[PDB]
């Protein structure tokens, strides 16, 4: 049973997972780089929030490639859970 | 936090009757509510999910409704197994959050308590200490007001009480109420007293037993 | 054929810790969080602890955080709970929940379907009482009257620990009028309870009345005969 866009999330997830291969440990206090199972996400430093481009996977990436999805990187260090504690972002901008 | 406040605590049925249990969350919960339901003795089952649908394998009579605030249990029909506690779960956020729970028990008239006054037995006294024990019989409503007195004096403090669960054969209750103290307290005291106060009683009865084997 | 099974309940005295347990099996472990709930005696239901697969997701009621610590060992499907430095307010019997979540990708949103089956839970209780057999204690029939109408006699199981106890009637003979009341907790932390029926007052004098009392935990075995007084 193919699932296209499973498919290419699960490309989007493995070409994350990877490029965060690389990037040598951070400095300072921060929030571990991670895939939040939406967007790939580097070492970002307390107490900021972080910007990417809208996810390719999405099948409305060509109306959204000029967007970004946001996330925040609490002063404790730590990223933001959501209310059942899942890994919490601002893709309003990514959404059809 | 959000706080799950369910009524009523306990309510009145018939078998038969149509039943609505209240469920109202503190912040906003969309659907992501479902309700309890716990026998005695037993771990709880969920009866529905996701606010308005039916767990599969459970009774048509129960239905949910409601959503974000605002939440109601229905059993269009009591029936005789139903009578039994139930609880409403949020699991929209941490921390997960269930209602004070609901008894629902089987309606009848009005019973009046057989009272009866149980002196200390002289096998314990031989211990040290003197336990009174005064019973009140198949009564109705559970709502029940027991006093203890020695010579004619109010006690508190030293009496303990225990009611059993809604008889399955008269749907009555049952209370049992122990006034303890010392074999010193208990010898130089006069007139032990239980007074019990009903509503089937159009007037407090009171059962005292004298200091002695009587 | 989908259960959950939680064990390691007993006594145990606050300050010291325990450590519960609980098996899965009918289901795919790996795929579903976890919740332990927990009931004290005589109150409602209460929310404790919860992970998922990560475990990176472990959250706990406020009054057992940095207390309690929630495990699982997904090659034996078993799920864990480290209860440390107990008191009075974690007595109570721990069930363990399943609980469905799912990831939409288009959105990105996580959603939660809640507890949709329950183990039939195991007993903790904290206290310092040691293990102790019941005094059985005879309530006499006919206060001060006689021979009239209807009667109540019974026996009084005292100071006992733990639960639970077992009373019968004339060797279980008996079961019209009896009631066996629920333990209270005394202040001294041992257990009291009541057994009690009711007889016609005729019944005086030909039958004999003897409550049969068992407690488990101590061994004990208590038959005992109730009569009539004088005065
Ligand atoms: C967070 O950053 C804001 C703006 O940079 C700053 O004013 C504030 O001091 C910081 N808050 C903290 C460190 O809690
Ligand atoms: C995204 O993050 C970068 C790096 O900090 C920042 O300079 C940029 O303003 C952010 N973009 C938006 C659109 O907020």
């Amino acid at each position: 049973v193919m699932d296209f866009l499973f498919e290419k999330w699960k490309l989007y997830g493995d070409q994350c997972h990877h490029n965060l291969s690389l990037l040598p440990p951070p400095t300072e206090l921060v929030c571990n780089r991670t895939f939040d199972k939406y967007s790939c996400w580097p070492d970002t430093p307390a107490n900021t929030t972080a910007n990417i481009s809208c996810p390719w996977y999405l099948p409305w990436h060509h109306k959204v490639q000029h967007r970004f999805v946001f996330k925040r990187c609490g002063p404790d260090g730590q990223w933001v859970r959501g209310p059942r504690g899942q890994p919490w972002r601002d893709a309003s901008q990514c959404q059809m | 936090d959000i706080q799950m406040t369910q009524s009523p605590s306990s309510l009145s049925a018939s078998v038969g009757d149509r039943v609505t249990i209240t469920c109202r969350a503190s912040q906003g919960i969309r659907n992501d509510l479902g309700w309890y339901q716990q026998k005695p003795g037993k771990a709880p089952k969920r009866l529905i999910y996701a606010a308005s649908s039916l767990e599969s394998g459970v009774p048509s009579r129960f239905s949910g409704s409601g959503s974000g605030t605002e939440f109601t249990l229905t059993i269009s029909s009591v029936q005789p197994e139903d009578f039994v506690t139930y609880y409403c779960l949020q699991h929209n956020s941490n921390p997960l959050t269930f209602g004070g729970g609901t008894k629902v028990e089987i309606k009848r008239t009005v019973a009046a308590p057989s009272v009866f006054i149980f002196p200390p037995s002289d096998e314990q006294l031989k211990s040290g200490t003197a336990s009174v024990v005064c019973l009140l019989n198949n009564f109705y409503p559970r709502e029940a007001k027991v006093q203890w007195k020695v010579d004619n004096a109010l006690q508190s403090g030293n009496s303990q009480e225990s009611v059993t669960e809604q008889d399955s054969k008269d749907s009555t209750y049952s209370l049992s109420s122990t006034l303890t103290l010392s074999k010193a307290d208990y010898e130089k005291h006069k007139v032990y007293a239980c007074e019990v106060t009903h509503q089937g009683l159009s007037s407090p009865v009171t059962k005292s037993f004298n200091r002695g084997e009587c | 054929q989908v259960q959950l099974v939680e064990s390691g309940g007993g006594v145990v005295q606050p300050g010291r810790s325990l450590r519960l347990s609980c098996a899965a099996s009918g289901f795919t472990f790996s795929s579903y969080g976890m919740h332990w709930v927990r009931q004290a005696p005589g109150k409602g239901l209460e929310w404790v602890a919860v992970m998922y697969y990560d475990g990176s997701n472990k959250d706990y009621v406020d009054s057992v955080k940095g207390r309690f610590t929630i495990s699982r060992d997904n090659s034996k499907n078993t799920l864990y709970l480290q209860m440390n430095r107990l008191r009075a307010e974690d007595t109570a019997v721990y069930y363990c929940a399943r609980e469905k979540d799912h990831y939409d990708i288009l959105t990105g949103y996580n959603y939660y379907y809640g507890l949709d089956v329950w183990g039939q839970g195991t007993t903790v209780t904290v206290s310092s009482a040691s293990t102790k057999g019941p005094s059985v204690f005879p309530l006499a029939p006919s206060s001060k009257s006689t021979s009239g109408g209807t009667a109540a006699l019974g026996c009084l199981v005292k100071d006992y620990f733990p639960e639970p106890v077992t009373v019968s009637w004339n060797s279980g003979a008996l079961t019209s009028g009896v009631h066996t009341f629920p333990a209270v907790l005394q202040s001294s932390g041992l257990y009291s309870l009541s057994s009690v029926v009711t007889v016609p007052s005729s019944s005086l004098g030909t039958q004999t009345y003897i409550c049969n009392v068992n407690h488990k935990p101590s061994n004990t075995k208590v038959d005992k005969k109730v009569e009539p007084k004088s005065c």
